[PDB]
């Protein structure tokens, strides 16, 4: 089957953001997470993962926060963004009943409106807004910079999703 | 000059965490050069330890914030970041050793 990911980031200035998130494995809640910037905090709401696992997932995760923000922090020093503003980030890994070809996502929202979104063929990000903006070209110039953005991204997806899926159904 | 400020910020954290770290070591060096004082070893083991941890996971959440400042400044890449990133946590590992050395020895 399936596991979704679910990451709202509300921004009320560059310096500041609260996340709240969960996820969900096979059409069930997992995991949570709430809190701002400094302490975000995210729990599993079933062992899944032995407690050293977990503690590994967590500070994966708690690294993409930071590296997440800061690249707000640049789009807009670069750019200019408005404040207020939410940034919806939907991810994850589909599993066929026969097959190993899974299909997997990534596609960002701000303030509601498409925004941008992964295509992992050639793990490159690409617009899903019909208006030509700075912020956009900006944004997908920087993601499209790095194999940060790009590589690893991808082998989030299609290899530490896919073998979580696997592994806890 | 974000980034420069953040360096320095870097160095900061460093600079402080390598002073905290010989605050211990000397402690571990009056206490070799004189059962009880065996016991002032596992408080010392885990003072440097708890330390160290601290150390490495506030200057990591340092790097991972300046990501993109970094490699966005153009004489410096990912690779550089991993580098230095890597080059700043075998830094801090390095003072475990040198207080846990010491221990060692007295043992
Ligand atoms: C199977 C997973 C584990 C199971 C647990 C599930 C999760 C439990 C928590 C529930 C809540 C989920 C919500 C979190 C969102 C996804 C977080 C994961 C993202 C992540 O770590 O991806 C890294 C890439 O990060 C980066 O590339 C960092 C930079 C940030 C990129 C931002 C992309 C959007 C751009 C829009 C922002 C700009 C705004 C402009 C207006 C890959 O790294 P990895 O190390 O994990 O890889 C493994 C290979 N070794
Ligand atoms: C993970 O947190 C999510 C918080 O946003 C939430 O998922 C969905 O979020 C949207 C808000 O953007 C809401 O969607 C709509 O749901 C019903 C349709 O069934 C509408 O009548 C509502 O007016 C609302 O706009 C919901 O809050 C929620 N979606 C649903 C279907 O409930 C969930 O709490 C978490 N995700 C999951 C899948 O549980
Ligand atoms: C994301 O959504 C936000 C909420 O809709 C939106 O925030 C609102 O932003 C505008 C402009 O920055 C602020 O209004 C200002 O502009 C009007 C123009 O006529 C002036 O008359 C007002 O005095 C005021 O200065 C709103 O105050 C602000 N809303 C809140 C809650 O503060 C963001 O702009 C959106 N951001 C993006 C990037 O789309
Ligand atoms: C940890 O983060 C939060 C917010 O800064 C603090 O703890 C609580 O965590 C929940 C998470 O849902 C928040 O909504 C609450 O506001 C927090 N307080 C209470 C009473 O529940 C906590 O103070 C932070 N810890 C540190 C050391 O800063």
């Amino acid at each position: 089957q399936r596991l979704h990911m679910l990451q709202i980031s509300y921004f009320r200035d560059p310096y500041h953001v609260w996340y709240q998130g969960n996820a969900s494995l096979g059409g069930h809640l997992t995991h949570v997470l709430e809190g701002p910037d400094t302490n975000t905090t995210i729990i599993q709401l079933q062992p899944l993962q032995e407690p050293e696992s977990w503690a590994r997932t967590q500070s994966g995760l708690q690294s993409y926060l930071l590296q997440f923000h800061g690249l707000v922090r640049l789009v807009h020093q670069e750019r200019t963004l408005a404040f207020p503003l939410t940034i919806r980030c939907f991810l994850g890994c589909e599993l066929p009943p026969e097959g190993s070809r899974a299909h997997v996502f990534f596609e960002v929202a701000v303030n509601g409106s498409s925004f941008v979104s992964f295509r992992p063929e050639r793990a490159l990000w690409q617009a899903d807004t019909q208006v030509t903006s700075g912020v956009v070209t900006f944004t997908l110039q920087q993601l499209n910079a790095y194999n940060r953005t790009r590589y690893e991204l991808r082998e989030f997806l299609e290899d530490t999703c896919v073998q979580y899926v696997q592994k806890h159904i | 000059n974000n980034w420069e400020q953040q360096k320095k910020n870097i160095e900061d954290d460093l600079d402080r965490y390598k002073k905290r770290a010989e605050e211990l070591r000397k402690e571990a060096e009056k206490a070799r050069k004189e059962k009880e004082w065996e016991k002032r070893c596992k408080e010392l083991e885990e003072r440097a330890r708890k330390l160290e941890d601290e150390a490495k996971d506030r200057v990591n959440d340092l790097f991972d914030s300046n990501f993109f400042q970094v490699i966005y400044s153009g004489d410096n890449d990912e690779e550089e970041w991993k580098k230095e990133k890597d080059r700043a946590e075998k830094e801090i590992e390095e003072w475990f050793k040198r207080i846990k050395e010491k221990c060692e020895e007295i043992k």
